RNA sequence: ACGGCCUGGGCGACACACGUGCUACAAUGCCCACUACAAAGCGAUGCCACCCGGCAACGGGGAGCUAAUCGCAAAAAGGUGGGCCCAGUUCGGAUUGGGGUCUGCAACCCGACCCCAUGAAGCCGGAAUCGCUAGUAAUCGCGGAUCAGCCAUGCCGCGGU
RNA sequence: GGGCGGUCGCCUCCCAAAAUGUAACGGAGGCGCCCAAAGGUCACCUCAAGACGGUUGGAAAUCGUCUGUAGAGCGCAAAG
């Protein structure tokens, strides 16, 4: 469904292909469908341009996101990383920015998955 | 004609219209194009980047030969006839619709596009700003294509001081850094 | 994400003392002990300077920095 | 690969170049063992140091009671080192 | 004074070694609809039916409970069909910013929980090693205890099978 | 000087003494080829190298440009 950004799901129902997308989810995928009057037993390659002018208007008017959100990816945490954040602090260090643990838990951002040379003599249990 | 009109009787009296100059061709006149590409050969020993040679003519026809740097490397790679390069010459009237798919298309995308070139400019018509790996066209699959682009478009004009080199350069079509 | 609904914690055993430098007159450099508090409008742009638990750090809050909970810009851990 | 604990003294580089020095020579001995532990305690007739190890195919145990701290140390290791012959049996 | 009142801070850090446990590599599953089933306790300043907002996490009027006689809970898994066809998969779900609740004159450190986006290791994992002789092991769920609150994948108890 | 070692043919000169113009246990680079084509004909193109900022592009490989007693290169020393 070659529509905005490489956006091109295809080869199945459209109530697949809608969530079938990197920014739908459940209230953008068959909720769409509503407020353009399809029902989700559709079958996707064979809307026209007709059927997909409703997307690429009434869909295609999305707010910031997926494609276009693309230029607040890291902007979303510019602002609570450097600066003296926590997240820094745990933005300054890339951490996890949202209540939990650093030790474990968080394997995330603090170091990769990377085998570290576990500890000997500090109980490891 | 088309836009070569609305370049000869546009974007022509124009630059008079602000202040003239001795003569009816003083303007700057299309003086070169071409569009520059091609990273290097990346994709195999030189064998797999046909398929991103033709890439090139990715719009049209005209079977470009892809050039070759200098030899004196063997450091990198470069040897007596490699590739590395581009170029090619494809100017005319139709080229001036073909701003049609250039001064137009491409805007409408790539990423967080939203104005053209921040001035730069300046000595000559040949503004250095170009492309990133965006095409912006199908009129073909582009499912079965699988390549990178890279690199930037040139094109000098015969405009070598400023108020020529970027003068006429925006009231020139529109889509720009406004 | 964080949150409280509303009367975001501000230390005021010692907003009387961080607001003398704006109630009558204007200085630099006070002592705190506290890293809950948050900051208002009111008192942005000041020479601070709170505690951890055994160590002193450097405050002042400005623009770049919305006054909040302040704890988070700071807590304690140390590692090389 | 090497932990040592102890409840009284502290670890120093020389104790654990000492045993780690012996653990790295143990090549013949190189098969198993995992995250391996020793443990260093005293008492007023002398110094004992235990040891365990976890293995997959089983565990084994070590025990020095020695007057002298580094010799117990060193004991114990060399019943980690006997132990292990036994392991291979004959 | 290795006596004493206090605000904060480490024990939810780090190049790491594995134990203990949880949850998954799926198609047996993803989700839509309805529904037949277990013990057990506990809710005195304590618990929740109903009313309406409401994506809910949640709320306010407060009935009722010291009780086979009101709640905690329309147990879960499951069952019939529906749509989904093997790719790193509507698997799994660590995970990051912007927002919300409940405890606290407060949840940076260091809260679980509701939403928006989100999504890795991983197609059984060199060796090595554990449990049981029956209702077993195994799979899916519930309560209690403690705890003012809050993050039970721990602890004790019980069951669908 | 014996002589182990080292020397035994061709080619670049330094020193050879601005025509030719020698030596040397005085010194430095090598070889006894290549190529159906770096051979013959006709044609167009100046090379390293810096700068302008733009690609996988933490220099450098891409391109436009002026400069360029042209500093490339023309099959492997050297002079011309």
């Amino acid at each position: 469904a070659r529509i905005a950004g490489v956006e091109i799901p295809r080869n199945k129902r459209v109530d697949v292909a809608l969530t079938y997308i990197y920014g739908i989810g459940k209230a953008r995928a068959k909720e769409a469908l509503e407020k353009t009057g399809i029902n989700p037993a559709t079958r996707v390659k064979d809307l026209t341009e007709a059927e997909v002018v409703r997307l690429r208007e009434y869909v295609e008017n999305t707010w910031k996101l997926e494609g276009e959100l693309r230029a607040e990816v890291a902007a979303n945490i510019k602002r609570l990383m450097d600066i003296g954040c926590y997240r820094g602090l745990r933005h300054r260090r890339g951490l996890p920015v949202r209540g939990q643990r650093t030790r474990t838990n968080a394997r995330t951002r603090k170091g990769p998955r990377k085998t570290v040379a576990g500890k000997k003599k500090a109980p490891r249990k | 004609q088309q836009l070569k009109t609305k370049y000869n009787d546009q974007v022509r009296p124009a630059l008079m219209q602000q202040f003239g100059y001795s003569s009816v061709m003083a303007v700057p006149r299309i003086e070169k194009i071409v569009v520059n590409e091609g990273l290097g050969s990346s994709k195999e020993d030189s064998k797999a980047i046909d398929k991103a040679a033709k890439e090139l003519a990715l719009i049209t026809l005209q079977k470009p030969i892809i050039t070759k740097a200098k030899k004196s490397i063997s450091n990198f790679k470069l040897r007596q006839g490699m590739p590395v390069g581009i170029k090619v010459t494809l100017r005319g009237e139709r080229m001036y619709v073909f701003l049609e798919k250039l001064i137009n298309i491409g805007l409408p995308r790539i990423r967080d596009f939203r104005g053209i070139n921040p001035n730069a400019f300046d000595g000559r018509g040949n503004y250095n700003l170009g492309i990133k790996e965006q095409l912006i066209f199908p009129e073909i699959t582009y499912d079965m294509v699988d390549k990178t682009r890279g690199m930037d478009i040139t094109i000098v004009t015969t405009a070598k001081t400023d108020e020529e080199a970027r003068a006429l350069l925006q009231s020139m079509g529109l889509p720009f850094r406004k | 994400p964080r949150s409280l609904k509303k009367g975001v914690f501000v230390d005021d055993h010692l907003l009387e003392k961080v607001l003398e430098l704006n109630a009558k007159g204007e200085k630099r450099l006070i002592k705190t002990w506290s890293r809950r508090s948050t900051i208002v409008p009111e008192m942005v742009g000041h020479t601070i300077a709170v505690y951890n638990g055994k160590q002193h750090v450097p405050v002042y809050i400005t623009e770049n920095m919305v006054g909040h909970k302040l704890g988070e810009f700071a807590p304690t851990r140390t590692y090389r | 690969t090497m932990n040592i604990t102890s409840k009284q003294m502290e670890i120093t580089p020389a104790i654990r170049q000492h045993v780690a020095d012996r653990l790295a020579k143990l090549e013949k001995w190189q098969t198993h063992l995992i995250n391996p532990h020793i443990i260093l305690s005293k008492e007023p007739q002398g110094f004992v140091a235990d040891a365990t190890i976890n293995t997959p195919n089983g565990v084994l145990v070590a025990s020095g009671k020695h007057e002298d701290m580094y010799t117990a140390i060193n004991e114990l290791i060399n019943k980690l080192e006997r132990q292990l012959n036994k392991l291979q049996h004959k």
